[PDB]
């Protein structure tokens, strides 16, 4: 199941749109 | 909606060495060309099927399609005829005389040695083994199936005997391709394989195999994209140029989760959305994971090379950034 893949990047990057703002 | 007729065994016929010869009739009618696909589909329902304790309740289940709706007309034995081996169609109340020609009349060593039910099991994985590359990828179906199947020969799964000749594996994949119908059952099939119960029989175990391969079959530049460029964390995601297409990777991971169980299935079913998760739509990107991958990954250069879309800046400074990853 790449659910747990989707999960952990979907994870991932709403970190790195949350943390880093526009670029 | 257009009518396919299903045949099903009834409780009458009770030799195995007979049921074996019905799954080779009903293979043979499939491959009749002067048959219609869908008849001829229905065909491989009535194979594919036989697997199955129940056929009408598998398809009723399983086979609620839009498309066709299937008739499942009960094969017995009646011992006062002589005609085709006392073999008849026969609804409950009628005999289906002209049915029972068109079947019939129309133009085992190994049964004994390794049993019917391992047997049958050898004609219906070949089958399921077609649909990891027949929707997906076309041109490359015969290798891709003898590459599946050669696990199952040396497993014994599929006897040397039992295997589906090149010819027999086009046909197949033509009708897969034709009949929308064949593929929903068969992707259904498996979602409601999806509960996990000590409920498995030999081929049932042998068909969730196959699905692992035919699950994420025509998605595979979308997760590479993802784990090479995604999942490696690297310092690049902040960069304003990628930005656009980071968020279009987002959206699209939200559909497949939205889609649900199906959406493995998205490119084997031809769904409207199947053409929004090629690379050439986020296609920054891709060359970053693809610049990665190389240097990650073992050759690899081969799954991507010549692509119209391909960003040089991108897919060097992939290559750079993991190189400096990779010295830590």
């Amino acid at each position: 199941d790449k659910s747990t893949n989707i999960s952990s990047a979907l994870n991932i990057i709403e970190f790195i749109l949350s943390t880093d703002p526009q670029e | 909606k257009n009518t396919v007729s299903i045949f099903a065994l009834g409780p009458t016929i009770t030799d195995d060495d007979e049921k074996m010869t019905l799954a080779l009739l009903f293979l043979s009618h499939s491959l009749d060309n002067e048959k219609q696909h869908a008849q001829r589909a229905g065909f491989l329902v009535s194979l594919l099927s036989m697997a199955y304790a129940n056929p009408e309740l598998y398809l009723t289940t399983n086979g609620s399609n839009a498309d066709v709706k299937y008739v499942i007309y009960m094969i017995e034995k009646d011992l006062k005829r002589q005609k085709y081996g006392g073999f008849v169609v026969k609804t409950r109340e009628m005999i289906y005389e002209k049915t029972t020609e068109w079947i019939f009349g129309s133009d085992e060593d190994l049964v004994h040695t390794f049993g019917y039910p391992s047997c049958l099991g050898a004609l219906i994985i070949q089958i399921w083994i077609v649909l990891v590359k027949a929707i997906t990828s076309i041109s490359g179906l015969r290798k891709g199936f003898f590459t599946r199947l050669e696990a199952f020969r040396q497993d014994g799964t599929v006897q040397a005997g039992l295997v589906l000749s090149g010819d027999t594996v086009d046909q197949i994949g033509s009708i897969m391709r034709s009949q929308q119908s064949l593929v929903t059952l068969m992707v259904e099939t498996l979602i409601t394989m999806n509960t996990s119960r000590n409920d498995l029989t030999t081929i049932e175990k042998n068909i969730q195999i196959v699905g692992n391969y035919i699950r994420d079959a025509g998605l595979a530049s979308f997760f590479n994209t993802i784990r090479y460029g995604i999942e490696t964390r690297m310092a690049a995601l902040t960069l304003s140029t990628l930005r656009p297409d980071i968020n279009r990777l987002k959206a699209l991971m939200e559909l497949y989760l939205s889609k649900g169980p199906r959406a493995p299935f998205i490119c084997i079913l031809r769904d409207p959305i199947h053409g929004e998760f090629a690379p050439g739509n986020y296609p920054a990107i891709w060359s970053y994971a693809m610049g990665v991958a190389v240097v990650q990954n073992r050759a690899m250069q081969q799954y991507v090379t010549g692509r119209s879309y391909l960003d040089i800046d991108m897919f060097q400074l992939g290559q750079a950034v993991a190189r400096d990853a990779e010295a830590q």
